[PDB]
RNA sequence: CGACUCUUAGCGGUGGAUCACUCGGCUCGUGCGUCGAUGAAGAACGCAGCUAGCUGCGAGAAUUAAUGUGAAUUGCAGGACACAUUGAUCAUCGACACUUCGAACGCACUUGCGGCCCCGGGUUCCUCCCGGGGCUACGCCUGUCUGAGCGUCGCU
RNA sequence: UGGAGCCGCCGCAGGUGCAGAUCUUGGUGGUAGUAGCAAAUAUUCAAACGAGAACUUUGAAGGCCGAAGUGGAGAAGGGUU
RNA sequence: ACCCACCCGACCCGUCUUGAAACACGGACCAAGGAGUCUAACACGUGCGCGAGUCGGGGGCUCGCACGAAAGCCGCCGUGG
RNA sequence: UAAGGCUAAAUACCGGCACGAGACCGAUAGUCAACAAGUACCGUAAGGGAAAGUUGAAAAGAACUUUGAAGAGAGAGUUCA
RNA sequence: CGCGACCUCAGAUCAGACGUGGCGACCCGCUGAAUUUAAGCAUAUUAGUCAGCGGAGGAGAAGAAACUAACCAGGAUUCCCUCAGUAACGGCGAGUGAACAGGGAAGAGCCCAGCGCCGAAUCCCCGCCCCGCGGCGGGGCGCGGGACAUGUGGCGUACGGAA
C-alpha cells in the first residue's frame, strides 16, 4: 500500500506521472465519499493519498532540478533558481579571489620586509 | 555541585523543559529500572520503557509482586498502562490506571535489534568507566 | 533603579584586621563552640594536619 | 532655599541625565574579557614578547613632569640610523618606530641608541625556515628559549 | 449591500466561517483550557471591521 | 542661504527663534550637490566633487561617481575599498571631502567639540553620568 | 440636531481596507491610507507612537522567510549539499 | 459541483469533459457566501445526468 | 413567648480576601551579531477525517524529501505498518516546494484591460476561439545595435 | 477548619504598618419588592398543539393602516439577518 | 471576654482654622492596593581603620566563577585626589 | 604642511538570535499581556485597549433507583476528602 | 550630396550587472522645539535635547598632525581614571563649562594626484581548450572587439624620492 521515496527515485518519468495521476484519481473518489457519508475507512485514506501525491511530486521536482543543475554545472550564466542563495548582502561580498589580490607594491613589501619570529632575553 | 555554565539548575526552566518536552526526549525521561536479575545479566541500570515489556509496579496502591505486560505508553501524560493495573469506573467499564514508569521495574525486556544495541552500548560505557576508575 | 549604590567598598587594612580577628577566634574553643561547631572530641583546636 | 551657612553649590542635574546614566555592572566581565583577549594574543605571537614591541625612553613635557621619564611611542629615525637598523626592518623585529619625533638633545639620542643596541644583543631571531641561513641565531639559543617575556620588554626605571 | 465587490464578499465569507462554536470533542483533549469560543459575533450587536 | 520653512513668519516660540530670513544651512552647497548626485544614482557610489562655475542664481559642480560592481573597479585592489558596504552613501552620512567640512573635525585646540568621533559623540561622553560600582 | 438625529445620516464611508497594511484606514477620496501611507513607497511609522510602532514590527507576523534565515545562519548558511546518506 | 474559485466556465467545461468523458452544454457558475465557487453544469441531451451521477458515486 | 428590631454565637449562603503554589515577568551578565527584486518585513485568503481560536504550514498547504532517533500518535475514530524493516514518532533541516497583495514590476486596482514569443486542444499557421508556458517597472553602470545635429573637420 | 510548608535568636536589607486622599480596583447594603414596564382608538369567542396558553397557530367576530399605507419593490448601510 | 440591667459621664471622625458637634468641606459599607524614595553634592554629629599622611579607583596579576560577576595580591601603593 | 584617499584594536548596544544568573515581583504585583493578548471591545481614522491562573495523586468527573416537562432534588456510589 | 572621422546627444523587452523597501538598541548626516529654571520675563536655561527627515554596520564614526607644547620637551584615533565642577562663558544671575600634560585599555600603519622615467609596458568584454567550479577563478590559445594618450599600469609621496 505505502508509496515511499526510496523506489520512486530510480523510476522513469512517464511512470511517475502515471502514478501521480492514479493517486489524484483515488483522491477525487475519496473526496466524493467524504460528501456522501462514505466510511471512516475511506476518510483516513484521504490524508494518506494526499501525502503520497506530495511524495511523488516532490521526487519529480527533485529529479527535474537535479538534471537542470547537471546541465548548467560548467556554464557561466545559469538560472537564478540554480544560483546559490545565501543572503542578499553576502551575494555582494567580494569574490574570494578579488579579496585575495595584493597590489604589486604590497607584494614587494611582504617579500622584502616580512614579519620575523623572534624572542628576547638571550 | 554543577559547574558547566550552560546548564540551568533553575526550577522554572527545568520544569518548562520537562512539561514541554518532545516525544523523543520524553522517551528518555520515561525510562525505568531493570530488575536485579537483568541488571546482573546486561550490566545496565535502566532502560526506556516500551509498549510490551513485562513489568512490576513497585510503589502505590497497585504495588505488588505480579508481573504485568505493558499495554501502552502515553508520553503526553508521562505514564504507562499495565495489563491488570485497572480500576472499575462507575458504570462497570474498566479503565487502565496510569503508573509513572519510574515506579515500575522491568522484569522481561522486549528485545528487538535496536534495543539489543542500546543495551550493548550502555554496558560498554559502564565497563569503560569501571576500567578508568581502576 | 539599576544605579542604586549596590556595591560597597571597604578599607584594605580594615579587611585585613577583620580577617586576623576571624583567624584569631578560630582558636579559642569557647568561641568555636558558641558558633555551634561540635568540636567536643577534637584533639587540638588550631587543628593542623599532615600534608598527604 | 538656603538655610544658614553652607556651600552655595551648583549641581549639574538639569539636563535629562537619567536617560544617559552609564552603570558599571560590566566591569568584571569586561576585565575578564580583556584578560582572555590578552592571553589569546600571547598564545598567537608565540615566543614574541606579549608586551608588544620595544619602546623608547622619553622625557615628559612641562616643568611639572620634566624630571620623570616614560616609555615613548616609538624610536626616532635618527636613533635607528645610528644603531644601524633599517627603518622598515625595525618594525619586523619588534622595534617601535615613529617618524614624528624630532631629536633635540644628544643626551636623549645616545641613551635611546644604547637601548636599541641592548635589544639587538639580547634578542633571538628565529630563522625563516627551520633550515638556518645568516642572521638567525644558533639552535642552542632557541631550544633553551622560545620563551615569552612577561611584562614590558626592557622596562624603564626613572 | 447587494452590490458587493469580490474583496468584500471574500471578507464577509471568512467572518461567517469563523463564527461557528467549538466542537465538543475539543473539550476532552488532554491539556484543554477552552470551554466556549468567546470570539463569537452576533450581527445585530458588534459590527464587523467595516 | 536657507529661509526657515514656516508659514508666513509664525515661528511660534520665544523671540530668540523668530528668525526666518537671514539664516544659513549647516552643510555646504558643494555637499548638497554630492548628496543629490548620490540620491539619483543609488547604484553608484560618490567619491568626491569639484566646482565648475557659478551664476548669481546657481552653482555648478562635478561629482565623481564609481560603480561598486564593474569588474575594473572590483578587481583593482587600490579601488576595491569603495566596493565594501560601509562606503554605501558616503555623501549621505557626511564623509565626502565637502561633507566632512561641515562636521568640523580637525586636530588641535580649534576643535574640542568633535573630540570623540563627531560633534554628537563628544556631547554624549560629556553628559553621561559614569556611575561606578564602588563610587 | 447636532447629536442623535444627525447620527441618523451616517450612510456613507470614508475609509476602506488598505491593501498594504490590511487596516480599514484607506481614505477613498484622498486615496492614501493613514496607517501605512499605502501609495507612498515607505511604510509610515512615527517615533511618537511607540505602542503603534510595536503593534507591527518584524516579530509581529509570520516572519516566514526571516524565521528560516535565523536557522540557516545558525548552522552556517550552507547550500547545495546533503548529510551523508545510508 | 464545487469548483476552485480561480476557474473560468471554459476551464470547468474542459475539466468535466476530461474527468467524466462527458460533454457539456453550458456552465453556469456562482460563488457561495462561504468562498466556494459552485458550478451548475448542464449536460448535453444525448447523455443522462442520473447515469453519470451513479458512475461518479453520488445519488 | 407572640411580629418586627437590635446584639452575640452555631450552621448555611453571597463574595473571592488571605495563605500556599508558578511552563510569566522584571533586572544584570555572556556569546554571536544574520533581512530584501533569487521578491523582505507586514497584510490577505486558504489548508485537518471530525478543528472555531491560538499555533503550524502554502494548492506537495497541521506539511514533502533527506539525516539522526527507534515505537508510537492519542479527544474519538480509523488505519497503517511485519517496529529482524530507510522504520512509527519526535528532533534536526543541507534537498525540494513556497496561493494573492506588499519596495511590488505590463497597465490598472474593478480583481478590470492588455501587448509580444512558444506549446496542447482549435487549426491542419486560418486566423479566430479556448487552455498552458515565458517575457513585457523605474532608475543607473559597462558594453551592443540603430540613429540625430547650419556641433568640429576630412575626402569627394 | 485546612492540607505543605514554617518559625525563634544574632546580624544585614527594604517597594515595611492606613480610616480618610470627591483616593485606585473588586465586592455588598439601605433606599426597594420602591420608581417604574401610560405616545400613536381594540379587543372577544371557540378549537388545535402542548407538562403548561391572557401572548403560539387555525377558524369565527369586532377594529385600525386607509394607496403622501402599518401595502408591493429598490438605493446606501447591514452581512447570513 | 458573650448578652442584659441600672446610676453617673458622654455631641462625629478626619481636616484647614484665633475658633468645629457645626447650618464648614471629605466619609453608604467591606476587602486588597495606596504617599518622604533613590542618585549626586555639601555640611555637622557619631562609629571603625590608618595617621603627616591617607586613599582606591582605574588598571593589572591570581580561574572553567558552583558559591565569584566575589575574595586575594600589585616598585602599579600612588599617576592622581 | 592644509584645500585627495584607505586602515584592524581597546569602545557602544532597552532591536535580533541563543544562553546564564538574581538579597526583584509572585496573579489589583511582575511586562499591556503567567491564560486562544496587542486578543475581545471601542473609535470614520490617527489611535485606544481590558478582564481572565489553581477539582483531584488519579477522572476514579457521580452507574443505578426514585420525584419532577425540566432545571432541580432524595438515596446510591467514587475519593483520605 | 554623398561617403568617412570624431564631438555631443537620443532610442532599445539590446547583453550582462547593480539601486529601490524593512529593521532601527547602538552609529553617521541634517533639522530642531516648548513645557521647565530664573520664584515675573524677553538674553540665558531646558538643548543641539524630544518630535521631524535622511544613511549605515556588526559595530559605526574617528585616525596617521597645517597636533600639543614652550619642557632637559612630547608624537595618529578611540576608551577609562584624572585634570575639574577647573580655565572660560553668563540679565557675570539662574546656571553652564572644556582642553593640554600624567597614569592606564589598545596599539598599525599606509596609498594617490603631482614632478619624472619606462614602444600603454594597463584595463574590460568576447570566442576555443585543460584544470577548478554552492564565495565565477587559474593557465593556455585567437589579426576577435572595445576602454585608454582629455593619460591606464610599474617605480615613487614629504619618514624625503629618483637616477
Ligand atoms: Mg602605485
Ligand atoms: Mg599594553
Ligand atoms: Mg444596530
Ligand atoms: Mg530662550
Ligand atoms: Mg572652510
Ligand atoms: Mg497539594
Ligand atoms: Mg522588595
Ligand atoms: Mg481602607
Ligand atoms: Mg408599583
Ligand atoms: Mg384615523
Ligand atoms: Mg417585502
Ligand atoms: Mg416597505
Ligand atoms: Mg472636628
Ligand atoms: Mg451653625
Ligand atoms: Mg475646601
Ligand atoms: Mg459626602
Ligand atoms: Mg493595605
Ligand atoms: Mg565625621
Ligand atoms: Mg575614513
Ligand atoms: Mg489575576
Ligand atoms: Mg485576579
Ligand atoms: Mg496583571
Ligand atoms: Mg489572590
Ligand atoms: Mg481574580
Ligand atoms: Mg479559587
Ligand atoms: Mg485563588
Ligand atoms: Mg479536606
Ligand atoms: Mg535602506
Ligand atoms: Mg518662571
Ligand atoms: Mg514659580
Ligand atoms: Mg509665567
Ligand atoms: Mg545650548
Ligand atoms: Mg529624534
Ligand atoms: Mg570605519
Ligand atoms: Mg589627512
Ligand atoms: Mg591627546
Ligand atoms: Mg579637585
Ligand atoms: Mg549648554
Ligand atoms: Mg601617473
Ligand atoms: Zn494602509
Amino acid at each position: 500500500a505505502k508509496i515511499k521515496a526510496r523506489d520512486l527515485r530510480g523510476k522513469k518519468k512517464e511512470e511517475l506521472l502515471k502514478q501521480l495521476d492514479d493517486l489524484k484519481v483515488e483522491l477525487s473518489q475519496l473526496r466524493v465519499a467524504k460528501v456522501t457519508g462514505g466510511a471512516a475507512s475511506k476518510l483516513s485514506k484521504i490524508r494518506v493519498v494526499r501525502k503520497s501525491i506530495a511524495r511523488v511530486l516532490t521526487v519529480i521536482n527533485q529529479t527535474q532540478k537535479e538534471n537542470l543543475r547537471k546541465f548548467y554545472k560548467g556554464k557561466k550564466y545559469k538560472p537564478l533558481d540554480l544560483r546559490p542563495k545565501k543572503t542578499r548582502a553576502m551575494r555582494r561580498r567580494l569574490n574570494k579571489h578579488e579579496e585575495s589580490l595584493k597590489t604589486k607594491k604590497q607584494q614587494r613589501k611582504e617579500r622584502l620586509y616580512p614579519l620575523r619570529k623572534y624572542a628576547v632575553k638571550a | 555541585m554543577k559547574f558547566n555554565p550552560f546548564v540551568t539548575s533553575d526550577r522554572s526552566k527545568n520544569r518548562k523543559r520537562h512539561f514541554n518536552a518532545p516525544s523523543h526526549i520524553r522517551r528518555k525521561i520515561m525510562s525505568s529500572p531493570l530488575s536485579k536479575e537483568l541488571r546482573q545479566k546486561y550490566n545496565v541500570r535502566s532502560m526506556p520503557i516500551r509498549k510490551d515489556d513485562e513489568v512490576q509496579v513497585v510503589r502505590g496502591h497497585y504495588k505488588g509482586q505480579q508481573i504485568g505486560k505493558v499495554v501502552q505508553v502515553y508520553r503526553k501524560k508521562y505514564v504507562i498502562y499495565i495489563e491488570r493495573v485497572q480500576r472499575e469506573k462507575a458504570n462497570g467499564t474498566t479503565v487502565h490506571v496510569g503508573i509513572h514508569p519510574s515506579k515500575v521495574v522491568i522484569t522481561r525486556l522486549k528485545l528487538d535489534k535496536d534495543r539489543k544495541k542500546i543495551l550493548e552500548r550502555k554496558a560498554k560505557s559502564r565497563q569503560v568507566g569501571k576500567e578508568k576508575g581502576k | 533603579k539599576t544605579w542604586r549604590r549596590w556595591h560597597r567598598r571597604v578599607n584594605t587594612t580594615q579587611k585585613r584586621y577583620a580577617i586576623c580577628s576571624a583567624l584569631a577566634a578560630s582558636a579559642l574553643p569557647a568561641l568555636v563552640m558558641s558558633k555551634g561547631h561540635r568540636i567536643e572530641e577534637v584533639p587540638e583546636l588550631p587543628l593542623v594536619v599532615e600534608d598527604k | 532655599a538656603p538655610s544658614r551657612n553652607g556651600m552655595i553649590l551648583k549641581p549639574h542635574f538639569h539636563k535629562d541625565w537619567q536617560r544617559r546614566v552609564a552603570t558599571w555592572f560590566n566591569q568584571p566581565a569586561r576585565k575578564i574579557r580583556r584578560r582572555k583577549a590578552r592571553q589569546a594574543r600571547a598564545r598567537r605571537i608565540a615566543p614574541r614578547p606579549a608586551s608588544g614591541p620595544l619602546r623608547p625612553i622619553v622625557r615628559c613635557p612641562t616643568v611639572r613632569y620634566h624630571t620623570k621619564v616614560r616609555a615613548g611611542r616609538g624610536f626616532s629615525l635618527e636613533e635607528l640610523r645610528v644603531a644601524g637598523i633599517h627603518k622598515k626592518v625595525a618594525r619586523t623585529i619588534g622595534i617601535s618606530v615613529d617618524p614624528r619625533r624630532r631629536n633635540k638633545s644628544t643626551e636623549s639620542l645616545q641613551a635611546n641608541v644604547q637601548r636599541l643596541k641592548e635589544y639587538r644583543s639580547k634578542l633571538v631571531l628565529f630563522p625563516r625556515k627551520p633550515s638556518a641561513p645568516k642572521k638567525g641565531d644558533s639552535s642552542a639559543e632557541e631550544l633553551k628559549l622560545a620563551t615569552q617575556l612577561t611584562g614590558p620588554v626592557m622596562p624603564i626605571r626613572n | 449591500s447587494s452590490h458587493k465587490t469580490f474583496r468584500i464578499k471574500r471578507f464577509l465569507a471568512k467572518k461567517q466561517k469563523q463564527n461557528r462554536p467549538i466542537p465538543q470533542w475539543i473539550r476532552m483533549k488532554t491539556g484543554n483550557k477552552i470551554r466556549y469560543n468567546s470570539k463569537r459575533r452576533h450581527w445585530r450587536r458588534t459590527k464587523l471591521g467595516l | 542661504g536657507r529661509k526657515r520653512p514656516v508659514p508666513k513668519g509664525a515661528t511660534y516660540g520665544k523671540p530668540v527663534h523668530h528668525g526666518v530670513n537671514q539664516l544659513k544651512f549647516a552643510r555646504s552647497l558643494q555637499s548638497v550637490a554630492e548628496e543629490r548626485a548620490g540620491r539619483h544614482c543609488g547604484a553608484l557610489r560618490v567619491l568626491n566633487s569639484y566646482w565648475v562655475g557659478e551664476d548669481s542664481t546657481y552653482k555648478f559642480f562635478e561629482v565623481i561617481l564609481i560603480d561598486p560592481f564593474h569588474k575594473a573597479i572590483r578587481r583593482n585592489p587600490d579601488t576595491q575599498w569603495i566596493t565594501k558596504p560601509v562606503h554605501k552613501h558616503r555623501e549621505m552620512r557626511g564623509l565626502t571631502s565637502a561633507g566632512r567640512k561641515s562636521r568640523g573635525l580637525g586636530k588641535g585646540h580649534k576643535f574640542h567639540h568633535t573630540i570623540g568621533g563627531s560633534r554628537r559623540a563628544a556631547w554624549r561622553r560629556r553628559n553621561t553620568l559614569q556611575l561606578h560600582r564602588y563610587r | 440636531t447636532k447629536g442623535t438625529s444627525s447620527f441618523g445620516k451616517r450612510r456613507n464611508k470614508t475609509h476602506t481596507l488598505c491593501r498594504r497594511c490590511g487596516s480599514k484606514a484607506y481614505h477613498l477620496q484622498k486615496s492614501t491610507c493613514g496607517k501605512c501611507g499605502y501609495p507612498a513607497k515607505r511604510k509610515r511609522k512615527y517615533n511618537w507612537s511607540a505602542k503603534a510602532k510595536r503593534r507591527n514590527t518584524t516579530g509581529t507576523g509570520r516572519m516566514r522567510h526571516l524565521k528560516i534565515v535565523y536557522r540557516r545562519f545558525r548552522h552556517g548558511f550552507r547550500e547545495g549539499t546533503t548529510p551523508k546518506p545510508k | 459541483f464545487i469548483v476552485d474559485v480561480k476557474a473560468n466556465k471554459h476551464q470547468i467545461k474542459q475539466a468535466v469533459k476530461k474527468l467524466y468523458d462527458i460533454d457539456v452544454a453550458k456552465v453556469n457558475t456562482l460563488i457561495r457566501p462561504d468562498g466556494e465557487k459552485k458550478a451548475y453544469v448542464r449536460l448535453a441531451p444525448d447523455y443522462d445526468a442520473l447515469d453519470v451521477a451513479n458512475k461518479i458515486g453520488i445519488i
